[PDB]
C-alpha cells in the first residue's frame, strides 16, 4: 500500500503546503485582529503576549521575524526529542512535576525548552549552595 | 470513544483580567464563608476548603464547572444514544439537527427530526446556526404542553 | 522567568497560542478535509482570512463563487490583482458582519425587500490599488550613517 | 406578510408577535436541503 | 410574580428589579411593612416602591419637572420612572446590553432621587 | 390521537443599540460600549453616541389554533463577546453534502442499487413460481 | 455534479432528453466517490 | 478493514463536528440555565463553580474565555500522560492515594494537574523543613 | 462614534488621534471641560481640539501665515491642520507608513504650536 500511497503523496504535498499558507494568512489576521480593541484577546493570550504589539513591529509578517508555521518531521522529531528529555529528566530529581505539566500543556517548543532550562538552573543553584552551607557548617564546627 | 471534555486552548496563559476576576471570586467566597462559619467553629474548615482555591486560576474554574455540568447531563440524558440516532438519520438524508433548550428550568438536548423543521433564510450555508428562521412543527401530546408550559 | 526569553521566543509563544485556540475553535482540520476534496474534484483549494465582529476567522471558498483576475500562469492564488467573490448571505449574516456600518436606508433596504429565497447577492471586490509613496533618505544625526 | 421588524421594543406588542406568528402558520424551500419527500421516501 | 421576574420555561429569572407589592402602605400594615431583610435592622417596604440593588424608590414622591427634563424620566413618581426604565430589561434579564442599560438607568434615577430629597429637606429647614 | 399541534416559531428580529465612546475616568483612554436604544447619552462628558441596528433572537409557540405562549425574546441569546449581533439558537446541525449543493447521501447513493435489486429478486421469485 | 449523482447527457455526447426516465436517459453508478473518500479519510487522518 | 474506514471516516469527521457544536450549544444552555432559580446545580456544582456566575461576563460564549469542547487526540495524549505521570507520582512517595482518587475521579485535566502540583509542593515543603528540623536539632545538641 | 476611528469589521481601530468631539467650550461645560484624564490632574479639553500621543493641539489659537509656509499647514487652527494631516491614516490605521507619516505630521504641527505660542507669549509679555 505504500508505493500506491506514493500515487497520491503529491495531492497531500500540495495540500499540505496550501494548509501552511493558509495557517500563516490566519496568523497575519490574528495579529492584525489583535489590535482593534477586543477583550476576547485578553483571555487567551498571557500578558507579554499582549504586549508584543506594542512594538513597532507588528505591522509586518512573522516570516519576516524568523517565525514560520511548520509541519515537517524536523518539528515532530524535535518535539519528540523534547519530550523524552524532559521524561529523562523528570527522573534523576532535576525536572519537577508542575513544570513538567507545563510542559505537556505548552504548545510551543521554546516554551518548554525555556522551562527545562529554566529547572536545570534552579535545581544546580539549590544544589550549590547546599554544598556550600555544609561546608561552611562542618568549618565553623572545627572553628 | 466518547470523552467530549471542556478544555483551556492556552492552559499557560494568564492576563490581568483573568486574576481580578479570580480575586473577585476569592473575595466573594471569603465573606460568605465568613457569613455561614458561627463563630471559629467550622471557619477554619471553610479555610482549608478554599486554601486549594489559591492555586487555581480563573480559566481553570471556568473548565471546571463546564466539565462538571457537561459530564453530569452526558451521564443523565445518556447523549451518545442521541448522537447515534441523529447519526443513522444524517446516514439517510444527509441531515443532522440537534435543539437545545430550557425545560422545567434544567437544560434538555433533542434530536429534531429532518422532516418537522423549515430552515429559512440560509446563504448556501452548510451550518444550521447560520439560518435566520426555523420553524419547528410537531403534534405533542398534553402532558408534554402542560410539562412545558404551567408557568 | 521572563528573563530568560527571547523576542523571538515571545514571538513564538503568542503565535502558537493564537493558532492553537483558533484550530480547536473552528475545527480547521475539517475546513481543510472540504477543500481537500473541492481541490481534487477541481484541481483547485482556496481559503479566505477575514475578520468578522472583530475576530478572526478562516473560510472555504467555493471554486464556483471566486473570479480571480490579472494573474502571471501562477499556480497560486495570493499572487491575483483583482479577485470578485460572489455569493447569497442570509440578511443575519449581513447585518452580523457590517452593522457598524450598515445605515438605516441600508437597513430599510434590506426590509423593505419583497421576499419572494429571501438571501441578498453580495459582492466583494478584491483589487490591487496604487498609491504613491516617498522613499526618502536621512542621515542618522549621531553617527554619518 | 411578515410584519417589520424594524422597530423600537416598545412597538413589538403582543398584536405583533401574533401577527408573526400567524405569518408562520400561513406558511418550504431551502438551498441545500433535499425535499421532504425525498427525505421521506429514505426512511 | 409578574413584576420584575420572567418565569418562563420553568425558571424564575430576574433583571434584579424587586416589585414590592401586596404588602400595602406603612400605616396600614400592623407590621408597618413587609420587612424585606435585616440589615438597620427593620428594612420596611410598602406596595408602591420598588427596589434595584439595596436601594429604594420612593412611591410617595414625586420628580419636579425640572428633575424630569434632566435625566429624562417618564413616570409621576420614582417607583414609576423605575417601572418604565426597566421594561425593556424584564423580557431580557440575560442580556449583557440590558443590564448594563438597566445598570445606567438605575445610577440616574437613584442620583434624581437622591437631588429630590436633598431639594425637599433643604428648603423644609429653610 | 389525542395530540396537539405545537408550533414553535424562531427568527431574529433586529434591535436598535447604541455604541458610545466614554473616556476613562483616570487615565485618557477613550472606551467603547453597546447600550440599548433607551440608554441616555451622558452629554457634557464627552460621550458619543451612534445608532446601529442589530439583530436578536425571538421564539414564538403555538398550541393547536388557540394557544399563544412564550412571545419574547430568547431568554438563551448565544452571545459573543465582540459582536452583538452573533446570536443563534438552540438548534445545531449540519449537512452532509458538497460544495454547497444538497446532500448526496449514502442511502441516496445505493439507493438504485436496492431498486433493481428488488426487480431481479421479483423475476426470481416469478421463475420459482412458474 | 458528477460527485453528486447527476448526469448531464450533453456531456457525452450530442443530445438530438429532459425526461427523467430511462428509455431516453441514462444511469449514473457512483464508483468515482469511494476513491475520493478514500484520500479525503486519509487526509483527516494524517 | 483500515482503508475501508477510511471510506467513511469523512462521515465521521463531519459526525464529531456536530457532536463538539452540539455539545457547545449544551453547555451555553446549561450556563443560562443556571441563573434561574434551580437548586439542582447545587448539588451537582461545588461551591467555586456557582459563583463563577457571579462575576460579569457570564452571558457570553466559552469560546471567547478560551473554553472548547475537544475530543482530538491531543486531548485524549495529555490525559494519559498526566494518568501515567500521576502513577509514577504515587510510586516514590510523592503523591497521596487520597488524590489519586481525586485524579481518578476528576473529569477535569486542569483540576488534576493542579492537584499534582498542590501535592508535590506539599511534599517538598516537608521535606524542606523536616530538613531544616534535624539540622537545628544536631546544632543544639552540640552546643 | 467616527471621530479619529475607523469601525469596520466588528472592530474598533485607531490612528491614534483623539477626536475630543461633543463636550463643549471650557465656559460652556459645567465641568470646565472633558476631563479626558488625570496626570497636572485636571487635564480638560474642550469641543475643537484634538490629542495625539498626549499633545493638545489647540482649536482657538490660529495660524501665521510665517508658519503656514514653513512647516506646510492646510487648516486655519492648529486643531484644523492636524484634522488635515491625519486624513490619510484614518483608512489605514494599521499601515506602517501611515503611521510613520502621521508621526512625522504631528511632530511638525507641535514644533509649530510650540513656535507660535513661545511667540505669542514673547508679544505679550512685550
Ligand atoms: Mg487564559
Ligand atoms: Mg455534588
Amino acid at each position: 500500500t505504500l508505493q500506491s500511497s506514493h500515487i497520491t503523496e503529491w495531492l497531500f504535498t500540495i495540500h499540505d503546503d496550501v494548509k501552511k499558507r493558509a495557517l500563516e494568512c490566519f496568523l497575519e489576521t490574528a495579529k492584525v485582529a489583535l489590535k482593534g480593541r477586543n477583550k476576547k484577546f485578553q483571555y487567551i493570550l498571557s500578558d507579554t503576549s499582549t504586549r508584543v504589539m506594542e512594538i513597532d513591529g507588528d505591522e509586518f509578517a512573522e516570516a519576516d521575524y524568523g517565525l514560520v508555521v511548520d509541519n515537517s518531521n524536523g518539528t515532530q522529531e524535535l518535539q519528540q526529542k523534547l519530550d523524552t528529555l524532559a521524561q529523562a529528566a523528570l527522573q534523576t530529581q532535576t525536572l519537577s512535576f508542575s513544570t513538567i505539566t507545563k510542559l505537556y500543556t505548552s504548545s510551543s517548543l521554546a516554551e518548554k525548552q525555556r522551562l527545562i532550562e529554566k529547572d536545570e538552573k534552579q535545581i544546580r543553584e539549590r544544589q550549590a549552595q547546599a554544598q556550600k552551607e555544609q561546608l561552611e557548617a562542618q568549618q565553623q564546627i572545627a572553628a | 470513544v466518547f470523552d467530549f471534555k471542556v478544555v483551556v486552548t492556552n492552559p499557560n496563559a494568564i492576563s490581568e483580567i483573568e486574576d481580578n476576576k479570580k480575586n473577585e471570586l476569592l473575595q466573594r467566597l471569603q465573606e460568605m464563608i465568613t457569613d455561614t462559619s458561627i463563630s471559629e467553629d467550622e471557619y477554619n474548615i471553610k479555610l482549608e476548603k478554599l486554601n486549594d482555591y489559591y492555586t487555581y486560576e480563573w480559566q481553570d474554574i471556568r473548565e471546571v464547572r463546564a466539565n462538571e455540568l457537561l459530564n453530569h447531563y452526558i451521564k443523565e440524558y445518556d447523549i451518545p444514544l442521541i448522537f447515534n440516532n441523529g447519526f443513522m438519520d444524517a446516514m439517510t438524508c444527509g441531515e443532522e439537527i440537534y435543539q437545545c433548550d430550557i425545560v422545567g428550568g434544567e437544560p434538555v438536548i433533542e434530536r429534531v427530526n429532518p422532516l418537522k423543521i423549515r430552515i429559512f433564510k440560509s446563504g448556501y450555508s452548510n451550518k444550521v446556526e447560520d439560518a435566520d428562521m426555523i420553524i419547528l412543527e410537531d403534534y405533542w401530546s398534553p402532558g408534554r404542553v402542560i410539562d412545558t408550559y404551567y408557568d | 522567568d521572563y528573563y530568560t526569553y527571547e523576542w523571538q521566543d515571545i514571538r513564538e509563544v503568542r503565535a502558537n497560542e493564537l493558532l492553537n485556540h483558533y484550530i480547536k475553535e473552528y475545527d480547521i482540520p475539517l475546513i481543510f478535509n472540504n477543500g481537500f476534496m473541492d481541490a481534487m474534484t477541481c484541481g483547485e483549494e482556496i481559503y479566505q482570512c477575514d475578520i468578522v465582529g472583530g475576530e478572526p476567522v478562516i473560510e472555504r471558498v467555493n471554486p464556483l463563487k471566486i473570479r480571480i483576475f490579472k494573474s502571471g500562469y501562477s499556480n497560486k492564488v495570493e499572487d491575483a490583482d483583482m479577485i470578485i467573490l460572489e455569493d447569497y448571505w442570509s440578511p443575519g449574516r449581513v447585518i452580523d458582519t457590517y452593522y457598524d456600518v450598515l445605515s438605516p436606508k441600508d437597513i430599510k433596504y434590506i426590509e423593505t425587500m419583497p421576499d419572494y429565497a429571501g438571501n441578498l447577492r453580495v459582492l466583494r471586490l478584491y483589487w490591487k490599488s496604487k498609491r504613491k509613496i516617498l522613499k526618502v533618505k536621512s542621515y542618522d544625526p549621531e553617527t554619518g550613517e | 406578510n411578515f410584519p417589520r421588524q424594524m422597530l423600537p421594543f416598545s412597538k413589538k406588542t403582543k398584536q405583533w408577535r401574533k401577527d408573526c406568528l400567524l405569518w408562520a402558520n400561513q406558511k418550504n424551500y431551502s438551498l441545500v436541503r433535499k425535499s421532504v419527500i425525498h427525505k421521506k421516501i429514505n426512511y | 410574580a409578574f413584576g420584575g421576574w420572567l418565569n418562563t420555561q420553568g425558571g424564575d429569572f430576574t433583571n434584579g428589579v424587586t416589585f414590592i407589592n401586596e404588602g400595602g402602605s406603612h400605616e396600614e400594615n400592623p407590621y408597618q411593612g413587609i420587612q424585606i431583610g435585616v440589615d438597620g435592622a427593620p428594612n420596611l417596604v410598602e406596595q408602591g416602591e420598588v427596589v434595584y440593588d439595596d436601594y429604594v424608590f420612593s412611591d410617595r414622591m414625586e420628580i419636579p419637572d425640572d428633575i424630569r427634563k434632566e435625566y429624562k424620566l417618564r413616570g409621576k413618581t420614582f417607583a414609576k420612572a423605575a417601572k418604565s426604565a426597566q421594561r425593556e430589561s424584564e423580557e431580557r434579564p440575560n442580556d449583557p446590553l440590558s443590564t448594563k442599560g438597566l445598570q445606567a438607568a438605575m445610577e440616574r434615577i437613584a442620583t434624581a432621587q437622591e437631588e429630590a430629597r436633598q431639594r425637599k429637606e433643604a428648603h423644609r429647614e429653610g | 390521537a389525542g395530540n396537539l399541534r405545537v408550533l414553535r416559531l424562531y427568527w431574529k428580529s433586529k434591535r436598535k443599540i447604541l455604541k458610545v465612546k466614554s473616556y476613562d475616568p483616570e487615565t485618557g483612554e477613550e472606551e467603547w460600549n453597546f447600550y440599548p436604544e433607551n440608554y441616555v447619552v451622558n452629554k457634557e462628558a464627552g460621550e458619543e453616541v451612534q445608532s446601529f441596528w442589530v439583530n436578536e433572537a425571538w421564539e414564538g409557540t403555538m398550541i393547536g389554533n388557540e394557544i399563544f405562549v412564550n412571545m419574547r425574546p430568547r431568554l438563551i441569546q448565544y452571545n459573543r463577546l465582540n459582536n452583538p449581533s452573533r446570536c443563534h439558537f438552540g438548534i445545531v446541525g449540519s449537512i452532509y453534502n458538497l460544495n454547497d449543493s444538497r446532500p448526496f447521501s449514502l442511502v441516496d447513493m445505493m439507493k438504485p442499487y436496492n431498486y433493481l435489486y428488488d426487480a431481479i429478486h421479483d423475476r426470481l421469485n416469478k421463475a420459482i413460481a412458474s | 455534479d458528477l460527485l453528486n449523482g447527476r448526469l448531464h447527457m450533453s456531456d457525452l455526447e450530442l443530445v438530438l432528453i429532459k425526461a427523467a426516465y430511462i428509455p431516453d436517459r441514462l444511469q449514473h453508478y457512483p464508483i468515482m466517490n469511494s476513491k475520493l473518500n478514500v484520500l479525503r479519510g486519509e487526509e483527516s487522518k494524517r
